[PDB]
């Protein structure tokens, strides 16, 4: 089948509570969110998290291509 | 390689130019 | 204004009488160790005193420097809400959990969500994504070539 | 003390009565002395077993038949001394309001951790030292938290696959640090380290450094931090899914420690 998302509709501001997560990476909002702000260690902090991901990427694709061609010899 | 990926986020907001419009953009990135 | 037991550490000695809160503690059973016969000069009180009259007993002002707290430190983010509660903690002796002794405006609530965490979010699923279809690829590959080799 | 033939004031129910001791009982070689020369328990002779292990006496009640005589363990047996006749005339005074209590009322009536064993096991031994015995952790605690969390990261992050999850495990170990050092001297501490705390500030102070618990602490409190947390985090308002997060990265700790327990946990 398929699944359907639609907004939520604009509430008043005597109703509508604006919350702000504590958990950063992952949090399961439904798709309803606002933009806050952003307010130097933040932009290199991204760097290094991009350099240590893909190093162990590039780690993993190396760990199974050596079990494949062991594969073959079999 | 390295440089493009960690510049690419505010290399296009530069590019968006209005920040409502940026915002809509993070939205769409939030959505998918 | 006393009590006969340390609410802290749980036996009878030397206390201090606290001016609000009946509960008293040890030279020791505190944040600090107290230097008996060093004791600080004043009203003493504790941190539960000092909690209450920092906030002046009003909840809009406490939630704006607890929200002005979570701001400082967005590093231990997850942890500080539980940086807050610590302050208004009156340390106390470990009593060990119950199990380690053994053996509606809420709902249409608003996600306030900031462009560093959509910016790992998408980063994070994206790569999710193509490594999952790309060892997926492997596997059935792997699973065709034995497919191959045994017929 | 007690000697053979002399007075001593016994339990029987709640209250307090003078007996004589007839025979001495010593459990090691199973045997009793008496009055009219050791002797074993004879064929009709016996006593409970549930104060035959410690040293019993045979005692006779005053004012009462033989019936009534018993053997008596260090529990319902005191010696006759002052502190004793003072506490028996107390309990007599007890007996008295409960006897004005029974007139009273005749008289208005005529009108989501879930943590293997061997981390139990640790935790509760480690309470059995710091408890039962004077024994506490030593000074610089050996191996700092700080090893463990740096290396903790330095396998996880690179058996991680995303850079989300590792923001994730660099977060909880930053803030787990931070924990420590702000959590340790309100619920992580027993007796007879409230002093070493002590010390440890005063130490500190002397050599114009500011004051740190995550080196200076060993790992084992670390684990105490973990097994507080659930009861801690649930005290206050905190989220559904950052709950689910703070026990999962709670979890993958907890066997990444169980790998290599007797790295940290070995005596
Ligand atoms: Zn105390
Ligand atoms: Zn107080």
């Amino acid at each position: 089948n398929y699944k359907v998302w639609k907004k939520q509709r604009l509430i008043n501001k005597k109703n509508q509570l604006y919350y702000e997560p504590l958990q950063k990476i992952g949090y399961q909002n439904n798709g309803n969110i606002q933009i806050i702000p952003t307010t130097n260690s933040i932009k290199y902090d991204f760097f290094d998290k991009i350099y240590k991901s893909k190093m162990v990427q590039k780690r993993k694709l190396f760990q199974f291509q050596e079990s494949l061609i062991d594969k073959l010899v079999s | 390689s390295l440089n493009e990926e960690v510049t690419f986020f505010e290399k296009a907001k530069r590019y968006i130019g209005n920040k409502h419009l940026y915002t809509e953009f993070l939205k769409i990135l939030n959505l998918y | 204004e006393n009590e006969d037991f340390c609410s802290a550490c749980n036996q009878s000695g030397s206390f201090l009488c606290c001016d609000t809160c009946p509960k008293s503690f040890h030279f020791l059973c505190l944040d600090p160790p107290i230097d008996p016969n060093n004791l600080p000069k004043g009203d003493w009180h504790c941190n539960e005193c000092k909690f209450k009259i920092f906030i002046n007993n009003s909840m809009a002002t406490l939630k704006k420097i607890e929200s002005n707290f979570i701001k400082q430190n967005n590093n231990v983010k997850i942890f500080a809400k539980l940086l807050f509660n610590i302050d208004s903690h009156n340390p106390k002796q470990f009593q060990l959990p119950n199990y380690i002794k053994e053996t509606f405006n809420q709902d249409f609530k608003i996600t306030q969500i900031d462009e560093n965490s959509i910016k790992y979010d998408f980063f994070d699923k994206i790569y999710k994504s193509k490594m999952v279809q790309k060892r997926k690829l492997f596997q059935f590959q792997e699973s065709l070539i034995d497919k191959l080799v045994s017929n | 003390e007690f000697a053979l033939g002399g007075r001593c004031l016994a339990f029987h129910g709640p209250l307090m009565y003078e007996a004589k001791i007839l025979k001495i009982w010593d459990p090691s070689s199973k045997m009793y002395t008496s009055i009219p020369k050791p002797q074993k328990l004879g064929e009709d002779e016996s006593i409970p077993e549930e104060i035959i292990n410690g040293k019993c006496f045979f005692i006779h009640y005053q004012g009462w038949k033989s019936s009534w005589d018993e053997w008596v363990g260090y529990d319902r047996i005191r010696a006759y001394n002052e502190e004793n006749i003072a506490m028996k005339k107390r309990l007599a005074n007890e007996a008295k309001e409960a006897k004005k209590s029974l007139l009273e009322q005749q008289k208005k009536k005529k009108l989501s951790l879930q943590i293997p064993i061997k981390l139990k096991s640790v935790l509760v031994d480690d309470w059995e030292y710091v408890t039962k015995d004077k024994k506490i952790c030593r000074l610089p605690a050996d191996v700092t938290v700080e090893m463990v969390l740096n290396k903790y990261e330095h396998e996880v992050s690179q058996e991680l696959e995303s850079p989300g999850s590792q923001s994730q495990l660099s977060e909880y170990c930053a803030g787990l640090k931070l924990y420590f050092d702000k959590c340790l001297g309100n619920m992580l501490l027993y007796r007879l380290e409230r002093l070493q705390y002590d010390e440890l500030l005063k130490k500190s102070s002397k050599d114009q450094k500011p004051l740190v618990p995550i080196r200076i602490y060993g790992a084992i409190h670390l684990l105490r931090l973990i097994s507080v947390l659930p009861e801690l985090i649930s005290s206050t308002t905190m989220d559904l899914q950052s709950c689910q997060l703070l026990i999962k990265q709670t979890e993958d700790f907890l066997v990444w420690l169980l790998m290599h327990v007797d790295e940290y946990f070995n005596d």
